[PDB]
C-alpha cells in the first residue's frame, strides 16, 4: 500500500495550488480520504474528508469556501485545489485513508505529505504532558482529555492514537481507544472513560521514540492533541 | 465368498440394536413428564435484511453475534450489520450456484461453496480493503453441502459425493476424508469442543466422526428420508437431525440413539435447517411450509411458530449469546428474531 | 324531453352502480391481497390506484346529479360550479393518465419491438410511468388554467348552458388525448405480438394465444368508447339538442369510462378474474 | 471386487459394537440438568428487558 | 440523527452497496438463464460447440440477448437434491439423441435409451419444480437417426408403432411421444428443434424459444394470462 503525494513549494499569498494524492496499492475507491495539516512546529490539524462515491464532503472552518476536495476514482488520484492561500497554511498536508464500516479501522495509512510554503463549538482535545524524558524498558501513561465525552450511545468511544516518529509520517496505533491496529506490537495499550483517556506502552523501545497525537471521531470537526513528545 | 460377510454384518448390526434396545430403559418423554412446559414462545421479526435478489440458501452468524454472513443465488455473499441492517462487505461469488456459507470463529474468513464442487476461503481483514479469495479448496467430486470453520487453518466440508472432508487452508489440500455414508452429505455441525462433528447424509444416516482421528465412531439411523439439517446440542452430548420426513429427531453420543422425535400430524413438509437454543431447550427447524417451528427439546411440543417467510425457510442460525434467530428463506430476505 | 331524461337517468344510475362494484372489487381483491401477505404485484398497484381514482370520480359525478335533483338552487351558485369543474378536472386527469400509465406498463414490459428508443422505455418502466405523469402534469394544469379562463368569461357574462358546453368541448378534447395514446400504445402492442406470433409460426410454432380472450373485449370497448365520444362531441358541439339535458347526458357520459373501463380490466386481469369467479362461488 | 468393502464395512461395524455405552436414562437427566443450568442465560426462552435486548 | 460519524459513514457504504446490488440485480435480469439437460451422450457437447468441478457455464450473446447455458451433467449425484437451485431458468434444453432408439445401455441392457431419455423427460418436465419452465427439447443424431431407420425398424424402441420406416414419420412419432409425456400442458410449452448443422439456426430456434418464454412471462406479471 502506498499514498504518494505531489504539488506544494513556494507559493505566493493569495495564490492557488493544487495538491495530488496518487494511491496505489489497495482500493481506492471503496476507501474515504482525508487530508490533516502539520506546521513546521506545530501539531496536527484536519482540513478535509471526501467519502467513498464522493457522497459526503466535509471541510475545517479554516479551510471551507477556500478549498476544495475531489477525487478521480479511475485514475486512484486525490486533489485538494486551494484557493486563496495564506501564511497559516504553511504545512505538511497528509494524505489518509479511511474505510468505514463494523470493526473497520479509519486512518490505517497516512501517506508522506507535502510541504506548503506561504511566504510573508467543536470539540477540543489536550495534553497537558507534551515533552516528557524517557528511558528503554519503562512504561509511560500518555494521557489526553476530551472537551465532551467521547463514548456513543452504540457503546463505541471514538478516540484515535496516533505515532510521529521524527521524520516520518503519523501511525495509527489505538483505535477506538481499545483497539490495536493491525502491524502494531502489543505493547500499546490504551484506556479510558470518556473524558479522560491514557495510552500505555508496557515496554519502551528505541523505535518508540515521537510525538504522540490522540484524535476525537465523535464530531466530524476533527481535533487533535497538541502531541506528547518522547525523549531518551 | 460374499455370504458369511454379509451374515457376520447382520449379525453385528442384530447385536448392535439389541445394546441399544439394553441401554433403552426409558424415553425421554417418560423423564421429562413432570417437567415445567415451555410456554408459549412467540418471536418478533426484528431486523428484516433487504438486498438479496435470488434465494438464500445458507447463512452463519459471527461469533460477536453482531456480523452475519450470508449467501444466494445472485453470486452474491453478503456480511450484514444485525444490530443495525448494514452490509460491511458484498462479496461477488465466482459461481452464482451457492448452497453453503460459513464465518470463521475469529471473524478474519468466510467460506462459500456450492455446485462449483469448490471451498471459497474469503479473507476480510486485508490491507487493501477489499475481500479477496484466501484460497479455493478444490477436490470434492461432488457439490458443497456445508463448511465449517475449526479455525483460521482448518475447515470441515461436507459434499455430496457421500464423503465429508477436513482441509487445511494453508495448503490447501485434503488433510482428512471422512468416508462410510452412502447417499450425498448434506449438513454437518462442529461440537463446541471441535474434536467431534457429526454429518447427514441422504442415507437417512447420521454419523459421528472423529476429526483427529478421522474414523466415525457411531452412526445414528431412525429416520427414513434424507437428512437435510444437523446440530449439536450446546451440551456436546447430544445433536438433533431434520430430514424430509417432516420429523426431527434427537440423538445422544453416549447412548448412540434416539431420544425424541419431533413430528405433527399437520407438517408434512420437510425440514431445511434445524439451530438449537443457547441453553438447548428450544429446538429451531425451519420446514418447506414457509415456517420456521420452535420447538421444546425435551417435551415434543411447539412452543411456537416463526411464521413471516413468503417462501421456504432454507437457512436458519441462532447466535452464540442466544440473543437472536435468524431465519433466512427463499424470498430473498433475511429476518432476525428475538 | 321528459322521456328521454328518465331514461338517462336509468343510465345515470346503471353506470353508478356498475362502477361502484366493479370498482369497489378490484380495491377489496387488491387490499385482500395486500393485508394477506400475498404476492403485491406492479399492475395490482397500478389497478388499486385506477379503481380508487374512478371511484372517486363516479362518486362525485353522483353527488353532483344528486344535488342537481336535491338542490337545484344550488346549481346556480357558479361558485360551486366553478369549484366543482375545477375539482372535477383534476381528479379525472389524474385517473385518465394514470389509466395510460397502465397502458405503458402493458406496453412496455410486453411488447418486443426492436426500436432502441424501445429498448430504452423498455427496461425503465417504472422511470417512464411515472415521469408520464409528470410531463402531462403541465396539460393538468394547461386544462385546470383553461376552463378557469372560460368560467371566468362565464362569471363575468353573468354578471350558462353554452359556458357549459364550451368547457364541455375542451376537457372532452383534453381527454381524447389520453385516450388516443392508450389506443396507439395497444394498436403497436397488437402489431408486435402479430408480428412474434408470423415469426414464430415460420420458425418453429405461441405466448399470444395465453392471453387472447381479453383482447375481444378490450378492442370492444375501444370502440364502444371511440363511438359514443364521437357522438357526445357532435351532440354538444354541433348538434342543437336544445341545450336542456347536456348536464345529466354530460354527467353520464363523462361516468362512463370509470365505471365500464373498470369492468373491461375485471375481465383483462386474471387475479381479478379468478376473484370473481370465487365471488360467484360465494353467492352460490 | 467388493469383497474388501465388505471387509471394511464388518470392521467398521465391530468397531462401533464395542464402544462404551450408558443408559438413556442418564442421558436424558444430563441433557435435563443441562437445559436446567443454563435455562437463564438462554433470551430466546427467558426474554431479556428491553434495555438489554440489542435488536430493540 | 443520534448516528456517530463513522456510522454515518457505514450506512453510506451499505447504500454504495444498494446501488451496486441493484445495478448487477438489473444487469442479470435482462440477461437468460438456461438449463442443459441430457441422457447418456446425448449430444450436449455438439449443441454447446454450435453456440460458443460441478457446472460448466457457457455464456454467449445473440441478438442483444446474453445467453447463460448451466451444464450439470457432471453432478453425478440425486438430482432431487439440487435441481430446485434451477428454479426460475428461462427454459431447459433438453436433448435426446434419436439414433438412441436401437441402442441399449452398457448396463441393465433390457433398458432402452430412448426409454431412459423419456424417463428423464418424464422426471424433469413434470418435476414440482418446472412447472412454469418451458423445454427446448433438441433432438440431434440427425443424420445418424435416418441412416440407422433406413435398414432398422421403429418398433425396437416403439413396439406400439404403426407406420414406415422413413425419416419424416419416424421422426414425428418421436417428437409426439416426447410431447406426449409432458403431463402439465396447462402451464409449460415444449419447443422442438431437429439439430441442424447449418449455421446459427439451431440459436435462433433457442433465442425465439426464450422470447417466447420472455413474453410469457411479461404477460404472466403483467396479469394477463
Ligand atoms: C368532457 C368529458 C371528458 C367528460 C364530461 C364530464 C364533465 C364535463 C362533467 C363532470 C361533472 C360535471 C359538472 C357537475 C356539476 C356542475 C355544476 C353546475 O353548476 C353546472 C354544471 C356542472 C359544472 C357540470 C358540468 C359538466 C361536468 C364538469
Ligand atoms: C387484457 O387486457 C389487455 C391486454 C393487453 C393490453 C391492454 C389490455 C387492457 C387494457 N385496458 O386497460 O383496457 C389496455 C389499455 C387500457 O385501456 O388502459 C391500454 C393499453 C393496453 C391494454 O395495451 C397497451 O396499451
Amino acid at each position: 500500500v502506498q499514498l504518494v503525494e505531489s504539488g506544494g513549494g513556494l507559493v505566493q499569498p493569495g495564490g492557488s495550488r493544487k495538491l495530488s494524492c496518487s494511491a496505489s496499492g489497495f482500493a481506492f475507491s471503496s476507501f474515504g480520504m482525508h487530508w490533516v495539516r502539520q506546521a513546521p512546529e506545530k501539531g496536527l490539524e484536519w482540513v478535509a474528508y471526501i467519502s467513498s462515491g464522493s457522497g459526503t464532503i466535509y471541510y475545517a472552518d479554516t479551510v471551507k469556501g477556500r478549498f476544495t476536495i475531489s477525487r478521480d476514482d479511475p485514475k486512484n488520484t486525490l486533489f485538494l485545489q486551494m484557493t486563496s492561500l495564506r501564511s497559516e497554511d504553511t504545512a505538511m498536508y497528509y494524505c489518509v485513508r479511511s474505510i468505514y464500516y463494523y470493526g473497520s479501522s479509519p486512518f490505517d495509512f497516512w501517506g508522506q505529505g507535502t510541504t506548503l510554503t506561504v511566504s510573508s463549538s467543536d470539540i477540543v482535545m489536550t495534553q497537558a504532558t507534551s515533552s516528557v524524558p524517557v528511558t528503554p524498558g519503562e512504561s509511560v501513561s500518555i494521557s489526553c482529555r476530551s472537551s465532551k465525552s467521547l463514548l456513543h450511545s452504540n457503546g463505541n468511544t471514538y478516540l484515535y492514537w496516533f505515532l510521529q516518529r521524527p521524520g516520518q509520517s503519523p501511525q495509527l496505533l489505538i483505535y477506538r481507544m481499545s483497539n490495536l491496529a493491525s502491524g502494531v506490537p502489543d505493547r500499546f495499550s490504551g484506556s479510558g472513560s470518556g473524558t479522560a483517556f491514557t495510552l500505555t506502552i508496557s515496554r519502551l523501545e528505541a523505535e518508540d521514540v515521537g510525538v504522540y497525537y490522540c484524535m476525537q471521531h465523535l464530531e466530524y470537526p476533527l481535533t487533535f492533541g497538541a502531541g506528547t513528545k518522547l525523549e531518551l | 465368498e460374499l455370504d458369511q460377510l454379509r451374515q457376520e454384518a447382520e449379525q453385528l448390526k442384530n447385536q448392535i440394536r439389541d445394546a441399544r434396545k439394553a441401554c433403552a430403559d426409558a424415553t425421554l418423554s417418560q423423564i421429562t413428564n413432570n417437567i415445567d412446559p415451555v410456554g408459549r414462545i412467540q418471536m418478533r421479526t426484528r431486523r428484516t435484511l433487504r438486498g438479496h435478489l435470488a434465494k438464500i440458501y445458507a447463512m452463519h452468524w459471527g461469533t460477536d453475534s453482531r456480523l452475519l454472513v450470508s449467501a444466494s443465488q445472485d453470486g452474491k455473499l453478503i456480511i450484514w450489520d444485525s444490530y443495525t441492517t448494514n452490509k460491511v462487505h458484498a462479496i461477488p461469488l465466482r459461481s452464482s450456484w451457492v448452497m453453503t456459507c460459513a464465518y470463521a470463529p475469529s471473524g478474519n474468513y468466510v467460506a462459500c461453496g456450492g455446485l462449483d464442487n469448490i471451498c471459497s476461503i474469503y479473507n476480510l481483514k486485508t490491507r487493501e480493503g477489499n475481500v479477496r479469495v484466501s484460497r479455493e479448496l478444490a477436490g470434492h467430486t461432488g457439490y458443497l453441502s456445508c463448511c465449517r470453520f475449526l479455525d483460521d487453518n482448518q475447515i470441515v466440508t461436507s459434499s455430496g459425493d457421500t464423503t465429508c472432508a477436513l482441509w487445511d487452508i494453508e495448503t490447501g489440500q485434503q488433510t482428512t476424508t471422512f468416508t462410510g455414508h452412502t447417499g450425498d452429505v448434506m449438513s454437518l455441525s462442529l461440537a463446541p469442543d471441535t474434536r467431534l462433528f457429526v454429518s447427514g447424509a441422504c442415507d437417512a444416516s447420521a454419523k459421528l466422526w472423529d476429526v483427529r482421528e478421522g474414523m466415525c465412531r457411531q452412526t445414528f439411523t431412525g429416520h427414513e428420508s434424507d437428512i437435510n439439517a444437523i446440530c449439536f446440542f450446546p451440551n456436546g452430548n447430544a445433536f438433533a437431525t431434520g430430514s424430509d420426513d417432516a420429523t426431527c429427531r434427537l440423538f445422544d453420543l453416549r447412548a448412540d440413539q434416539e431420544l425424541m422425535t419431533y413430528s405433527h400430524d399437520n407438517i408434512i413438509c420437510g425440514i431445511t435447517s434445524v439451530s438449537f437454543s443457547k441453553s438447548g431447550r428450544l429446538l429451531l427447524a425451519g420446514y418447506d411450509d414457509f415456517n420456521c417451528n420452535v420447538w421444546d427439546a425435551l417435551k415434543a411440543d411447539r412452543a411456537g411458530v416463526l411464521a413471516g417467510h413468503d417462501n421456504r425457510v432454507s437457512c436458519l442460525g441462532v447466535t452464540d449469546d442466544g440473543m437472536a434467530v435468524a431465519t433466512g428463506s427463499w424470498d430473498s430476505f433475511l429476518k432476525i428474531w428475538n | 324531453g321528459g322521456v328521454i331524461k328518465s331514461i338517462f337517468t336509468f343510465v345515470l344510475i346503471v353506470e353508478f352502480i356498475i362502477g361502484n362494484l366493479g370498482n369497489s372489487f378490484i380495491a377489496l381483491v387488491n387490499c385482500i391481497d395486500w393485508v394477506k401477505g400475498r404476492k403485491i404485484s406492479s399492475v395490482d398497484r397500478i389497478l388499486t390506484a385506477l379503481a380508487i381514482s374512478r371511484i372517486s370520480l363516479v362518486w362525485l359525478i353522483f353527488g353532483s346529479w344528486c344535488v342537481s335533483v336535491f338542490f337545484p338552487a344550488l346549481f346556480a351558485t357558479e361558485k360551486m360550479f366553478r369549484m366543482l369543474t375545477n375539482i372535477w378536472t383534476v381528479i379525472n386527469h389524474f385517473s385518465v393518465w394514470l389509466a395510460t400509465g397502465l397502458g405503458t406498463f402493458y406496453f412496455l414490459k410486453i411488447a418486443n419491438f426492436s426500436n432502441s428508443i424501445f429498448l430504452y422505455l423498455k427496461w425503465r418502466v417504472k422511470k417512464v410511468v411515472l415521469v408520464l405523469l409528470l410531463v402531462t402534469s403541465v396539460f393538468l394544469f394547461l386544462n385546470i388554467a383553461l376552463i378557469n379562463i372560460h368560467i371566468n368569461a362565464s362569471i363575468n357574462g353573468y354578471r350558462f348552458t353554452r359556458f357549459s358546453s364550451l368547457i364541455v368541448l375542451t376537457s372532452t378534447v383534453f381527454i381524447f388525448i389520453p385516450f388516443t395514446l392508450s389506443l396507439a400504445m395497444f394498436l403497436l402492442l397488437i402489431f408486435s405480438m402479430w408480428k412474434h406470433r408470423k415469426k414464430m409460426q415460420h420458425t418453429v410454432k405461441d405466448a399470444s394465444t395465453k392471453a387472447h380472450r381479453g383482447v375481444k373485449s378490450v378492442i370492444t370497448f375501444f370502440l364502444l368508447y371511440a363511438i359514443f365520444s364521437l357522438s357526445f362531441f357532435i351532440s354538444v358541439w354541433t348538434s342543437e339538442r336544445l341545450e336542456e339535458n347536456l348536464i345529466i347526458l354530460s354527467q353520464v357520459m363523462g361516468m362512463a369510462y370509470p365505471s365500464c373501463h373498470s369492468c373491461v380490466l375485471i375481465l383483462g386481469n386474471k387475479k381479478l378474474r379468478q376473484a370473481s369467479l370465487s365471488v360467484l362461488l360465494w353467492l352460490r | 471386487a467388493s469383497i474388501a468393502q465388505a471387509r471394511k464395512l464388518v470392521e467398521q461395524l465391530k468397531m462401533e459394537a464395542n464402544i462404551d455405552r450408558i443408559k438413556v436414562s442418564k442421558a436424558a437427566a444430563d441433557l435435563m440438568a443441562y437445559c436446567e443450568a443454563h435455562a437463564k442465560e438462554d433470551p430466546l426462552l427467558t426474554p431479556v428487558p428491553a434495555s438489554e435486548n440489542p435488536f430493540r | 440523527c443520534t448516528l456517530s460519524a463513522e456510522d454515518k459513514a457505514a450506512v453510506e457504504r451499505s447504500k454504495m452497496i444498494d446501488r451496486n446490488l441493484r445495478e448487477d440485480g438489473e444487469k442479470a435480469a435482462r440477461e437468460v438463464k438456461l438449463l442443459l439437460l441430457g441422457a447418456g451422450e446425448s449430444g450436449k457437447s455438439t449443441i454447446v460447440k454450435q453456440m460458443k468441478t460441478g457446472i460448466v457455464e457457457t455464456h454467449f450473446t445473440f441478438k442483444d440477448l446474453h445467453f447463460k447455458m448451466f451444464d450439470v451433467g457432471a453432478q453425478r449425484s440425486e438430482r432431487k437434491k439440487w435441481i430446485h437451485c434451477f428454479e426460475g431458468v428461462t427454459a431447459i434444453i433438453f436433448c435426446v439423441a434419436l439414433s438412441d432408439y436401437d441402442l441399449v445401455l452398457a448396463e441393465d441392457e433390457e433398458m432402452n435409451r430412448m426409454h431412459e431419455s423419456m424417463k428423464l423427460f418424464d422426471s424433469i418436465c413434470n418435476n414440482k419444480w418446472f412447472t412454469d419452465t418451458s423445454i427446448i427439447l433438441f433432438l440431434n443424431k440427425k443424420d445418424l437417426f435416418e441412416e440407422k431407420i433406413k435398414k432398422s425398424p421403429l418398433t425396437i424402441c416403439y413396439p406400439e408403432y404403426a407406420g414406415s420406416n422413413t425419416y419424416e414419420e419416424a421422426a414425428a412419432y418421436i417428437q409426439c411421444q416426447f410431447e406426449d409425456l409432458n403431463k402439465r400442458k396447462d402451464t409449460k410449452e415444449i419447443y422442438t428443434h431437429f439439430t441442424c448443422s447449418t449455421d446459427t439456426k439451431n440459436v435462433q430456434f433457442v433465442f425465439d424459444a426464450v422470447t417466447d418464454v420472455i413474453i410469457k412471462n411479461n404477460l404472466k406479471d403483467c396479469g394477463l394470462f
